[PDB]
C-alpha cells in the first residue's frame, strides 16, 4: 500500500484498524485479528457412547496451535489440538476423526460432502457421503 | 448481633456530609444487615471526594481504596476544634510502588526510591520517607481543617442477618395477600404452609 | 413443535434473572432499598430489557405460527385430495401410484 | 491405575527378546519402575529397578550386561530387553510400582502387572 | 381393526392412534390439571407452577 | 525461641493428579434441580498438584522427609491433606515474613484455634513439638516455635478451648481435610469440608463440594505462604532439640486456582453432586455452552 | 534366600493357624518392615499386610500379623475355602542383598 | 437473493460504525481513554446499539 | 517534543482544581496527544466554575 507521506494508520468499513505505520522506521503494516471462537464438535449420544471428536472450522491443521494458543491451555486441549487422527477438509480441520475411503449414508453432516458416524473398537469415523446405489 | 437505630445519625446535624450508594439513607431502618464494618480516619477535608468509589487521587490510590460495587455510606464532619492544636500525629502515605487494592492497608515504612538508587534506610537522591503528617492548626482555613470520616460497609441478604432495624415484629397472618418483610426482603403474596 | 415451545418458554422465564445493568434483578429489592426520586433510573433498565425480550419472543412466535400455517395448509390439501379422493399427482400422496 | 504388559513370546536359545510395560492412570515420573522375575514353580526374584526421571538403571547380582532397562516419557512405557537367551531364563517377568522416595527405596509394591511369559526352547 | 376405533378403550382412539399418543414426550411439564396443584400443595416445585 | 531443624532429607517434591477437586459453593443461595453457570476462581480439572510428604520410615538410615517449604501464593490456592494423627496445625500467609510487612497466622495449638494478624518475626523453620512420655501415656505438646516477636498487632481471635486425641495412630489415613483460600477485597474467604476416607498413599478419586467456613476481613498483601507441621519427641529420638525428633506419617497437597468458567449441578437435595469445566476439553465445553450435562 | 519360611501348613476350616517367619539382624533385626503377599494359583501376588501391622483397603479383618525382634509372624483366623493359596513374605536386607523374599508356604484347608 | 444477502451483510458490517451516542464507535479507544465507571456507561450504549 | 510524564503534575500538592472529562487522569501518560494547546489566565476564585 503506497502510504503517501504523513497518512499513518488505516481502517476498514467497520472502522477497525487494518493498516498502521511504525513511528520509527516509517514502514507499513497490515493487521489481522487473532481470537477464534468458532469451534464445532461431532459427538454421538451420551446414552450410546462418550467418545468425542472436534471440528476446527475454516482453519488449517498446520496453524491450530498458534490461532488457539493451545500450549498455554490444558493438556487435554493440547491433545485435541495435536494428535494422530488429524484431517483437513474444505470445511476445516478435524481432530479425532478416523478418515476412511468408504462411502455410506450421511449420519452427522459436517459440510462439503463430509459426514461422520459411529463405527466399530468403537470410534468416530469420517467419510465422504454416498449419493446412492450405482445403477444403470 | 444488635438492633441498629440509624435514625439517630443521618437526621442529626452533627455530620456535615452524609451520602450512601447501595441503599437510600431514608430506607436504612426497614432492612436487616449482615456483617456491618466500620472504618474511621482523619481527612484534611479537601480530598473527601477521593473517599467516594470510582474516584482517583492520592488517598484513593495509596491510602484507602473503595471498590466499584461499594454498598455503604460515608459520613464526614468537621473536627477542627478537637484534632487541631499543629498536631503532627496524623500521618498519611505519599508514595507506593503500586496502587492499593480495595479494602486494604499498608503499614510498611520502607524507604521509597524513584530511580536506580539502591537506598537502604537512607534518604539519598530521590529517596523519601513514605509518610508525611498534615500538621493540623486551628488557624487553617476551609479545606485544611481536620475532618473525621466514618465509612460503613456491609452485605445484603447474603446470610441470616444479625443486625436489624428498630422495627417491631407483628403477628403472623396467612392465606391472605399481605406485604411481608423477612429480614429486609419485602414483597406481596399469600404465605402458604409447606413441608 | 413441543421442544421449541418448551425451549422458548424456558428462555422467557430465565430472562427475568438478568439485571440488564441494574443493581439487582429483583423488583422488590430495588423498591425496598431505593426511593422513587432515584429508583426510576434503575427500574427503566429492567423495563427496557424485559420488554425487548417480550418483543423478541412474540416475533419468534409469529414466525413459527406462519410455519405452522404453511404446514396446516399443506395438511388440509393432502386431506382434501388423498383421503377424499384419488390423486393423479406424482409423489404427493406418498411414493408410488396412490390408491 | 493399570499395568499392561506385552503378550507371550516363544524364542530360540541365543536370541534376544524385548518386553514392554504400559502404565496409565498415574503420574509416571512420580513412581519408580521395578522388575521382578519368577521361575515356574519357584520364588520371586528382584533383578533391580530403574528411575523414571533420570532413567539410570540399577541391576542386581548376576543380571549385569544381559539385562537392559530403558524407558521413554512420550508414551510412558517401560522396556525390558534381554540378550543371549538361555534355557534357564524361561520365567515370567512382573512389573512393580514403587514410589520415588530417595536414594533408599522402601518395600511397598502396591501394583503389579499381568505378567509376560517368555519360553526359551528348541 | 388396527385403524378403526374400538369400544374397549374409554377413548375413541385406535391402536395406531394410541401408539402415537404414547410416543410423544414433553420436555416441559404437561398440561394435565396443573391448577389443581400449585394451591395448597406442599410439592409446589415444578415448571408449570413457576 | 528459634531452632533450625537438622538431619532432614532435602528432596524435590513430586506431582499427582487432582480428579475434579477444589469445587466450592460460590454463593449462599439455595438452589435445587438446576444447572447454574458461574464465573469465579476455581481449580481447573485434572491439574498438576504439588505433592508433599512428612514421613520418617524405619531402618538404619531411612528417609527423614519433613517438607514445610515457603511456597508462592497466587490469586487462589487449593489445599488438601490426609491426616491420621493431626500433624498439620495450620498455615501462615504474608508477603515477606520477616517483621517488615505484617502477616496473618492460623495455628491450632490443641486447646484453641488462634487467628492473629500481627508484625510476626517468623521463624526460618516453624514447627510444633509434641512429646510422648514413658512414665505415663500422655501426649502433651511443650514446644511452640512459630515466630520470634509479636510487636505490633491489629487482629486477634481465640476460639473456645477444647481437646484432641494427639495419638500416634498406626493405621492408614482416615481423615481428609480440604481447604480453599482466596483473597478478594481484603476478605480472606476460607472454604472447607472434613470428609472420612480410607486410602493408603494417594489423593483419592472422587468429587466433593466445599462449604463456606468463615470470612476473614484482614486487608493484608499476601504473596507467599507456608504450612505448619507437628513434631514427635520421645525416648527413641535422642539428641538435642535440632536432631532428637521423628516426623510421624502425614501428607498434604497444594494446588493453585485459576479464573475459569464452571457449570454447577444441584440435585433435588440442594447439594452439588457434579461439575463441568468449560475450558478442559471440547466435550465439556460443549456441555457448558449447551447447559446440559448429557447432548444427542 | 535370607528370609526363611515353613514349607507348608494345614488346618481345619474355621480354626486359627499361625504362619511364622525368621530372618537375621540385618533384615528384620535392623528395623526394616516385613511385608506379606498372597498369590492365588495362576494370578499375580497381592499384598495383604504392609508395615507389619496394617491392612490395605478391601482386605478382610481375618488377616493379622506382627513382628518381635528378629522374627515375624502372620495370623489367620477363621479359615475358609478361598484361602487356598501361596503366601510370600518379604523385607529389606542390607545393601549386599537388597530386597529379600521368603521361601513360600502353601496353606492347606481341610 | 444474492444481492439481498450481500446488502444485509454489508448493512450489518456498516452498523458497527455508529457510535450510538458514545464518544467513539471503537471500543478500544474508549477502553484506553476512560476509567471503568464511565467506560461501562459507554459500553451500555454500544452494546444496546449493536 | 514531549517526553514528559503527565502524572507528575497532579501527584504534587501545588494544585487545587483538577478534573478531566475526555481522558481519565489515571492513563494520561499512556496516550500520545499529537499536539497540546496550553492556555493560561488569571481570574477570581469564585469564577473557577
Ligand atoms: C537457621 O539457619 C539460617 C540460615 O540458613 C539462619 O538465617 C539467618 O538469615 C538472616 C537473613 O535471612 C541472615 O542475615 C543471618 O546471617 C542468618 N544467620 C546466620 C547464622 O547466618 C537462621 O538464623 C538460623 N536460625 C537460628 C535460630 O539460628
Ligand atoms: C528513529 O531512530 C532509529 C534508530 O537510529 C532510526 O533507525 C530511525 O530511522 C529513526 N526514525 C526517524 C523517523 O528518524
Ligand atoms: C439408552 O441405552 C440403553 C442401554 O444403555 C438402551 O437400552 C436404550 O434403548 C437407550 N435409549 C435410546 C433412546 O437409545
Ligand atoms: C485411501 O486412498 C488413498 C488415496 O486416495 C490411499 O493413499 C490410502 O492408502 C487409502 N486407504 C485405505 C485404507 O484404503
Ligand atoms: C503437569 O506436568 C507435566 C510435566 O511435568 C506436563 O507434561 C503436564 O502438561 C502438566 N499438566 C498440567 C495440567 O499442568
Ligand atoms: C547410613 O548411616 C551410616 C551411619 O551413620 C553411614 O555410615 C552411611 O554412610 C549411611 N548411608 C548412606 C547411604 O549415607
Ligand atoms: C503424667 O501425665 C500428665 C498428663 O497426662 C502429665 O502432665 C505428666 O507430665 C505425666 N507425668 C510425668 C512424670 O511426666
Ligand atoms: C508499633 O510500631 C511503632 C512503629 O511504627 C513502634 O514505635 C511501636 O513501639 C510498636 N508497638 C509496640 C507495642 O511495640
Ligand atoms: C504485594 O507485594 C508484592 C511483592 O513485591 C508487590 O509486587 C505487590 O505490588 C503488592 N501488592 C499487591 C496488591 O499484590
Ligand atoms: C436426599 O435426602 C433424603 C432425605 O434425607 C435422603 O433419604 C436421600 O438419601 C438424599 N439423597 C438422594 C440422592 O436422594
Amino acid at each position: 500500500k503506497k502510504f503517501l507521506p504523513f497518512q499513518q494508520f488505516g481502517r476498514d468499513i467497520a472502522d477497525t484498524t487494518d493498516a498502521v505505520r511504525d513511528p520509527q522506521t516509517l514502514e507499513i503494516l497490515d493487521i489481522t485479528p487473532c481470537s477464534f471462537g468458532g469451534v464445532s464438535v461431532i459427538t454421538p449420544g451420551t446414552n450410546t457412547s462418550n467418545q468425542v471428536a472436534v471440528l476446527y472450522q475454516d482453519v488449517n491443521c498446520t496453524e491450530v496451535p498458534v490461532a488457539i494458543h493451545a500450549d498455554q491451555l490444558t493438556p487435554t486441549w493440547r491433545v485435541y489440538s495435536t494428535g494422530s487422527n488429524v484431517f483437513q477438509t474444505r470445511a476445516g480441520c478435524l481432530i479425532g476423526a478416523e478418515h476412511v475411503n468408504n462411502s455410506y449414508e450421511c449420519d452427522i453432516p459436517i459440510g462439503a460432502g463430509i459426514c461422520a458416524s459411529y463405527q466399530t473398537s468403537q470410534s468416530i469415523i469420517a467419510y465422504t457421503m454416498s449419493l446412492g446405489a450405482e445403477n444403470s | 448481633n444488635c438492633v441498629a437505630d440509624y435514625s439517630v445519625l443521618y437526621n442529626s446535624a452533627s455530620f456535615s456530609t452524609f451520602k450512601c450508594y447501595g441503599v437510600s439513607p431514608t430506607k436504612l431502618n426497614d432492612l436487616c444487615f449482615t456483617n456491618v464494618y466500620a472504618d474511621s480516619f482523619v481527612i484534611r477535608g479537601d480530598e473527601v471526594r477521593q473517599i467516594a468509589p470510582g474516584q482517583t487521587g492520592k488517598i484513593a490510590d495509596y491510602n484507602y481504596k473503595l471498590p466499584d460495587d461499594f454498598t455503604g455510606c460515608v459520613i464526614a464532619w468537621n473536627s477542627n476544634n478537637l484534632d487541631s492544636k499543629g498536631n503532627y500525629n496524623y500521618l498519611y502515605r505519599l508514595f507506593r510502588k503500586s496502587n492499593l487494592k480495595p479494602f486494604e492497608r499498608d503499614i510498611s515504612t520502607e524507604i521509597y526510591q524513584a530511580g536506580s538508587t539502591p537506598c537502604n534506610g537512607v534518604e539519598g537522591f530521590n529517596c523519601y520517607f513514605p509518610l508525611q503528617s498534615y500538621g493540623f492548626q486551628p488557624t487553617n482555613g476551609v479545606g485544611y481543617q481536620p475532618y473525621r470520616v466514618v465509612v460503613l460497609s456491609f452485605e445484603l441478604l447474603h446470610a441470616p442477618a444479625t443486625v436489624c432495624g428498630p422495627k417491631k415484629s407483628t403477628n403472623l397472618v396467612k392465606n391472605k395477600c399481605v406485604n411481608f418483610n423477612f429480614n429486609g426482603l419485602t414483597g406481596t403474596g399469600v404465605l402458604t404452609e409447606s413441608n | 413443535v413441543v421442544n421449541q415451545n418448551a425451549q422458548a418458554l424456558n428462555t422467557l422465564v430465565k430472562q427475568l434473572s438478568s439485571n440488564f445493568g441494574a443493581i439487582s434483578s429483583v423488583l422488590n429489592d430495588i423498591l425496598s432499598r431505593l426511593d422513587p426520586p432515584e429508583a426510576e433510573v434503575q427500574i427503566d433498565r429492567l423495563i427496557t430489557g424485559r420488554l425487548q425480550s417480550l418483543q423478541t419472543y412474540v416475533t419468534q412466535q409469529l414466525i413459527r405460527a406462519a410455519e405452522i400455517r404453511a404446514s396446516a395448509n399443506l395438511a388440509a390439501t393432502k386431506m382434501s385430495e388423498c383421503v377424499l379422493g384419488q390423486s393423479k399427482r406424482v409423489d404427493f400422496c406418498g411414493k408410488g401410484y396412490h390408491l | 491405575v493399570q499395568l499392561v504388559q506385552s503378550g507371550s513370546e516363544l524364542k530360540k536359545p541365543g536370541a534376544s527378546v524385548k518386553v514392554s510395560c504400559k502404565a496409565s492412570g498415574y503420574t509416571f515420573t512420580s513412581y519408580a519402575m521395578n522388575w521382578v522375575r519368577q521361575a515356574p514353580g519357584q520364588g520371586l526374584e528382584w533383578m533391580g529397578w530403574i528411575n523414571t526421571n533420570t532413567g539410570n538403571p540399577t541391576y542386581a547380582q548376576g543380571f549385569t550386561g544381559r539385562f537392559v532397562f530403558s524407558l521413554d516419557t512420550s508414551v510412558s512405557t517401560a522396556y525390558l530387553q534381554i540378550s543371549s537367551l538361555k534355557t534357564e531364563d524361561t520365567a515370567v517377568y512382573y512389573c512393580a510400582r514403587e514410589l520415588w522416595f530417595g536414594e533408599l527405596l522402601s518395600g511397598d509394591f502396591d501394583y503389579w502387572g499381568q505378567g509376560t511369559l517368555v519360553t526359551v526352547s528348541s | 381393526s388396527q385403524i378403526l376405533p374400538d369400544p374397549s378403550k374409554p377413548s375413541k382412539r385406535s391402536f395406531i392412534e394410541d401408539l402415537l399418543f404414547n410416543k410423544v414426550t414433553l420436555a416441559d411439564a404437561g398440561f394435565i390439571k396443573q391448577y389443581g396443584d400449585c394451591l395448597g400443595d406442599i410439592a409446589a416445585r415444578d415448571l408449570i407452577c413457576a | 525461641q528459634c531452632v533450625n531443624l537438622t538431619t532432614r532429607t532435602q528432596l524435590p517434591p513430586a506431582y499427582t493428579n487432582s480428579f475434579t477437586r477444589g469445587v466450592y459453593y460460590p454463593d449462599k443461595v439455595f438452589r435445587s434441580s438446576v444447572l447454574h453457570s458461574t464465573q469465579d476462581l476455581f481449580l481447573p480439572f485434572f491439574s498438576n498438584v504439588t505433592w508433599f510428604h512428612a514421613i520418617h520410615v524405619s531402618g538404619t538410615n531411612g528417609t527423614k522427609r519433613f517438607d514445610n517449604p515457603v511456597l508462592p501464593f497466587n490469586d487462589g490456592v487449593y489445599f488438601a491433606s490426609t491426616e491420621k494423627s493431626n500433624i498439620i496445625r495450620g498455615w501462615i500467609f504474608g508477603t515477606t515474613l520477616d517483621s517488615k510487612t505484617q502477616s496473618l497466622l492460623i495455628v491450632n495449638n490443641a486447646t484453641n484455634v488462634v487467628i492473629k494478624v500481627c508484625e510476626f518475626q517468623f521463624c526460618n523453620d516453624p514447627f510444633l513439638g509434641v512429646y510422648y512420655h514413658k512414665n505415663n501415656k500422655s501426649w502433651m505438646e511443650s514446644e511452640f516455635r512459630v515466630y520470634s516477636s509479636a510487636n505490633n498487632c491489629t487482629f486477634e481471635y481465640v476460639s473456645q478451648p477444647f481437646l484432641m486425641d494427639l495419638e500416634g495412630k498406626q493405621g492408614n489415613f482416615k481423615n481428609l481435610r480440604e481447604f480453599v483460600f482466596k483473597n478478594i477485597d481484603g476478605y480472606f474467604k476460607i472454604y472447607s469440608k472434613h470428609t472420612p476416607i480410607n486410602l493408603v498413599r494417594d489423593l483419592p478419586q472422587g468429587f466433593s463440594a466445599l462449604e463456606p467456613l468463615v470470612d476473614l476481613p484482614i486487608g493484608i498483601n499476601i504473596t507467599r505462604f507456608q504450612t505448619l507441621l507437628a513434631l514427635h519427641r520421645s525416648y527413641l529420638t535422642p539428641g538435642d532439640s535440632s536432631s532428637g525428633w521423628t516426623a510421624g506419617a502425614a501428607a498434604y497437597y497444594v494446588g493453585y486456582l485459576q479464573p475459569r468458567t464452571f457449570l454447577l449441578k444441584y440435585n433435588e437435595n440442594g447439594t452439588i453432586t457434579d461439575a463441568v469445566d468449560c475450558a478442559l476439553d471440547p466435550l465439556s465445553e460443549t456441555k457448558c455452552t449447551l447447559k446440559s450435562f448429557t447432548v444427542e | 534366600s535370607v528370609l526363611t519360611q515353613p514349607p507348608s501348613v494345614s488346618g481345619a476350616p474355621g480354626q486359627r493357624v499361625t504362619i511364622s517367619c525368621t530372618g537375621s539382624s540385618s533384615n528384620i533385626g535392623a528395623g526394616y518392615d516385613v511385608h506379606w503377599y498372597q498369590q492365588l494359583p495362576g494370578t499375580a501376588p497381592k499384598i495383604i499386610i504392609y508395615d507389619n501391622s496394617n491392612r490395605p483397603s478391601g482386605v478382610p479383618d481375618r488377616f493379622s500379623g506382627s513382628k518381635s525382634g528378629t522374627s515375624a509372624s502372620l495370623a489367620i483366623t477363621g479359615l475358609q475355602a478361598e484361602d487356598e493359596a501361596d503366601y510370600y513374605c518379604q523385607s529389606y536386607d542390607s545393601s549386599l542383598s537388597g530386597r529379600v523374599f521368603g521361601g513360600g508356604t502353601k496353606l492347606t484347608v481341610l
